[PDB]
């Protein structure tokens, strides 16, 4: 049985809780393991039954703390430091299996349970604007799709145009999608005739006003 | 509390066809204190009908209401190109208010196959130690596809991330956008990089894909 999570900004903490739901797993080894959404399960934190090996993911060591109690009924992940990368559902499990490592999510066995956490960003950051050089040649024929990668920024929105204005037509800017660092990213493309590549300009403008962020980016071939 | 489901979750009509829009309560609402709105993206919505059959002022006479006790029904009896929206049916019987989860209509087109295009991670990207790549699915219908990545045949799970445009205006197709993130670390372990794309309008799965170079 467990507690403890919910939604808390970057760079605060939580402490979620283990409580046996049948009185001890006091002689047992116990971990924490996390499921961020749309991810698989990962490994997070492990102890020994008396306390004395602990053991942590690397993205979480340094940041979060299992402890337990001497009766079995607590275990506990202090969280500390919270990034959007630690979103995700967490739970406790008992090592029932020795397979391999203690690092090893096969060897826990949980019943079901989790508690959901999550880290909601908060500064003000612009984007970092990438170029997604055309798809064939210059010299090929057919249709050719180029673009700018707009990524890391927040909040929403930003403002996606190309030639300043003087090219729409083929355009398609994605909706912007929450990346699992709690920042935004979306991509500009554009349909265009291969054989124009070369004679004609395509640059992406960025403009980010939340922060005055304003890029223009030269898409080119590689 | 009483639980609103609605039928279909899509609807892919015509214009100028009739939609019929179905919402059921799990519990009878009395008085038929019932509310159909209008959604579209960035705006709030729009009331349509209240008291199960009575349009707000200004609505057009195409939008009408029916049903009582856990059965309602929104029709539009002819779709004008502005009607192509969310449409969400809520309850005022009982508190809290509740709300469907919305039926979306949108319009049908003939199946068009996707053109797949694959863009590597930049030289400027890398050196910041990620690198995204990106997959394109441009100017399909219908909106269901399957987009599958492969790193040395290796199906990849967890590390890529959809986005899908609103209906284009124009030509009623949909476009994707697959990106794969992974560190720079991670992606110079690698050789081939693959997207492999299941649509309707495909005899067979197209892959596109790039050696890293």
């Amino acid at each position: 049985v467990q507690s403890g999570g919910g939604l808390v900004q970057a760079g605060g903490s939580l402490r979620l809780s283990c409580a046996a739901s049948g009185g001890t797993f006091a002689t047992s080894p116990m971990g924490w393991l996390r499921q961020a959404p749309g991810k698989g399960t990962e490994f997070v934190a492990a102890i020994s039954p008396s306390g004395g090996d602990r053991i942590y993911a690397d993205s979480v060591k340094g940041r979060f703390t299992i402890s337990r109690d001497n009766a079995g009924y607590f275990i506990y992940l202090q969280m500390n430091s919270l990034k959007p990368e630690d979103t995700a559902v967490y739970y406790c499990a008992v090592r029932r299996r020795f397979d391999g490592t203690s690092y090893y999510t096969g060897d826990y066995d949980s019943w079901g349970q989790g508690t959901l956490v999550t880290v909601s960003s908060a500064s003000t950051k612009g984007p970092s604007v990438f170029p997604l050089a055309p798809s064939s040649k210059s010299t090929s024929g057919g249709t050719a799709a180029l673009g700018c990668l707009v990524k890391d920024y927040f909040p929403e929105p930003v403002t996606v145009s190309w030639n300043s204005g003087a090219l729409t037509s083929g355009v398609h800017t994605f909706p912007a999608v929450l990346q699992s660092s709690g920042l935004y990213s979306l991509s500009s493309v554009v349909t265009v005739p291969s054989s124009s590549l070369g004679t004609q300009t395509y640059i992406c403008n960025v403009n980010h006003k939340p922060s005055n962020t304003k890029v223009d980016k030269r898409v080119e071939p590689k | 509390e009483i639980v609103l489901t609605q039928s279909p979750g899509t609807l892919s009509l015509s214009p100028g066809e009739r939609a019929t829009l179905s919402c059921r309560a799990s519990q009878s609402v009395s008085s038929s204190y019932l509310a159909w709105y209008q959604q579209k993206p960035g705006q709030a919505p729009r009331l349509l009908i209240y008291d199960a059959s009575s349009r707000a002022t200004g609505i057009p006479d195409r939008f009408s209401g029916s049903g009582s006790g856990t059965d309602f029904t929104l029709t539009i009896s002819r779709l004008e190109p502005e009607d192509f929206a969310v449409y969400y049916c809520q309850q005022y019987s009982y508190s809290p208010v509740t709300f469907g989860q919305g039926t979306k209509v949108e319009i049908k087109r003939t199946v068009a196959a996707p053109s797949v295009f694959i863009f590597p991670p930049s030289d400027e990207q890398l050196k910041s130690g990620t690198a995204s790549v990106v997959c394109l699915l441009n100017n399909f219908y219908p909106r269901e596809a399957k987009v599958q990545w492969k790193v040395d045949n290796a199906l990849q799970s967890g590390n890529s991330q959809e986005s899908v445009t609103e209906q284009d205006s124009k030509d009623s197709t949909y476009s994707l956008s697959s990106t794969l993130t992974l560190s720079k670390a991670d992606y110079e372990k690698h050789k081939v990089y693959a997207c492999e794309v299941t649509h309707q309008g495909l005899s067979s799965p197209v892959t596109k894909s790039f050696n890293r170079g």
